[PDB]
């Protein structure tokens, strides 16, 4: 199933161009399969890369393998994770002797954390962890091929993204304390996506719990699966059209600040109704310092009315709330913002994003099967200023 | 009733996320679409890209240890 192929300078240069163009900052994975006599990394390929990248000015990041724990099952090599460890230190001299001698490296970019993939994890990172700027590792929720509608809206299946996170941490904690931890690969399911609920709003609700939960527990950057590709996990489709995770990781993007705080809901039954809280974004230029950003997810059949907590009851709240454009429902390619379907202006235009003043004093309305932004306008935290 | 009180933790910062925290992937796979300059090429698609900016973009995959440099190629 898995031959070598080669690649140009030129698909290095529309990569590159690209990230330049959009604001991007690439991060390149290099091969790890390149092996000498005694199963050391052989770097010659990569040398020739780093020379010619370095001769274009390209300021690049990189990786060095994706998931070294199934090698053995993908090409029937196995490399255990001391190994790992030293080719990555390999790698980091190369990079010292560069033009880009700060440039950064991350890795191992381990699936989640399985008892094989943690021994793995924790030898590298006791090996080759002096090295690295941040932890990379994967995770999905679902094989796309038996996923079902029910498990995308399932807190029981939400939930266990909660556990992985744990033993992650378990591990980095035991070898490299403090180091940053990166979601460097992940999506709702793989093989590709789950087809005809990957690229749909029922997408949203693994994708905003994802989100709010990696922030909450330490996480310090998720990479969403896949931008643009053949998967159905893709936020934009081959006919270049935004998916709805399109439209929520750009309302995500404008409205959630760096600085993570807390919500949660009295009678303490967090499963259904999903609550996040940060400061909300500085460069949202409708916002002011000392805002809060309230995210919730309602995984039930009915509408919650979420009750805002003194000092906050009484200010003004803008609401940003999506939901699917019929008649497909949850299994909708379309998304509307409070009532307005989002819809690029034109190729070079994305739309305004309209938030809904809500009268101050009222409870938040969250319909069923629904996910929200809420803004505190004049909340003053001091925490956020 | 379908009324919920929320209660704030708001007296500190519990974490800090990347500027970036919300990033995005290329799978290696798609360097292997003969089209791959008129898809990454697309200005639709760079606006697209653009909106999630600031965001790293990682570009790799299982292929990413089935992808070879070839500096002769066009
Ligand atoms: O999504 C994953 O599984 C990702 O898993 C991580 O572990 C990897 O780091 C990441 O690279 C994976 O995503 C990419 O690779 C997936 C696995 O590809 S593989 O060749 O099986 O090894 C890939 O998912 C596959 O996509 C195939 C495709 O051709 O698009 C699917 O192929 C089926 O469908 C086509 C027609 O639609 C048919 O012509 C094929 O022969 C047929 N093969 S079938 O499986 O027997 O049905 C295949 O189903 C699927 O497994 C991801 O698409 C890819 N990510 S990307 O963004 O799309 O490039
Ligand atoms: C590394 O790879 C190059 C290029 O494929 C090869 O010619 C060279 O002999 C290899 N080096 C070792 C030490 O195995
Ligand atoms: C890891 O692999 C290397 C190279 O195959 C081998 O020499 C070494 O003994 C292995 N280390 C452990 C701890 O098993
Ligand atoms: C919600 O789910 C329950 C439990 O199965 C069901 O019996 C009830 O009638 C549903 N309500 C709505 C509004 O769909
Ligand atoms: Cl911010």
């Amino acid at each position: 199933k898995f031959k070598n192929s080669t690649y140009s300078r030129s698909s290095v240069d529309v990569l590159y161009t690209f990230a330049n163009c959009s604001g991007l900052d690439l991060i390149f994975g290099l091969n790890a399969l390149l092996r000498t006599a005694d199963l050391q990394w052989n770097s010659s390929n990569a040398q020739l890369l780093l020379d010619y990248c370095s001769s274009k000015g390209y300021n690049i990041s990189w990786e060095l393998g994706n998931e070294p724990n199934s090698f053995l099952k993908k090409a029937d090599i196995f490399i255990n994770g001391s190994q790992l460890g030293e080719d990555f230190i390999q790698l980091h001299k190369l990079l010292r002797k560069s033009t880009f001698k700060n440039a950064k490296l991350y890795g191992p970019d381990v699936g989640q954390p399985r008892r094989k993939t943690a021994k793995m994890l924790k030898s590298f990172l006791k090996a080759g962890g002096e090295v690295i700027d941040s932890v990379t590792w994967h995770h999905y929720y679902l094989n796309g091929r038996t996923a079902t509608r029910e498990d995308f809206l399932n807190p029981d299946v939400l939930d266990i993204f909660i556990s992985s996170v744990q033993k992650v941490f378990q591990v980095v904690e035991s070898t490299r304390p403090g180091k940053k931890v990166w979601l460097g690969e992940t999506s709702s399911a793989y093989g590709g996506g789950a087809p005809l609920l990957s690229d749909t709003f029922a997408a949203g609700f693994m994708w905003l719990d994802k989100l709010g939960l990696s922030a909450r527990m330490g996480i310090e950057v998720v990479m969403r699966q896949v931008f643009f590709g053949a998967g159905n996990y893709h936020l934009v489709d081959e006919n270049f059209d935004p998916l709805p995770d399109y439209w929520l990781s750009l309302l995500f993007k404008k409205l959630v600040g760096t600085k993570v705080l807390m919500a949660s809901v009295q009678g303490s039954k967090r499963r259904k109704l999903r609550v996040y809280l940060h400061c909300t974004n500085t460069d949202n230029p409708r916002y002011k310092e000392g805002d809060l950003t309230l995210y919730a997810i309602n995984l039930h059949n009915v509408t919650k009315y979420l009750r805002l907590p003194y000092p906050f009851s009484n200010k003004q709240v803008d609401k940003y709330l999506l939901r699917p454009l019929g008649p497909h429902g949850l299994l909708s390619k379309s998304v509307q913002l409070n009532g307005l379907t989002l819809k690029m202006v034109d190729d070079q235009t994305l739309p305004p994003l309209m938030e809904k003043p809500l009268r101050p004093g009222s409870s938040l309305g969250l319909p069923a099967f629904s996910y929200s932004f809420f803004v505190i306008r004049n909340a003053k935290v001091a925490a956020c200023i | 009733q379908d009324v919920v009180d929320l209660d704030f933790f708001t007296q500190e910062p519990l974490h800090l996320v990347s500027p970036s925290f919300l990033s995005v992937t290329i799978d290696a796979n798609l360097a292997t679409d003969p089209r791959f300059l008129i898809l990454l090429g697309s200005p639709k698609l760079r606006t697209l890209a653009r909106g999630l900016s600031p965001a790293y973009l990682r570009f790799g995959g299982t292929k990413t240890d089935f992808l070879i440099f070839d500096p002769k190629k066009e």
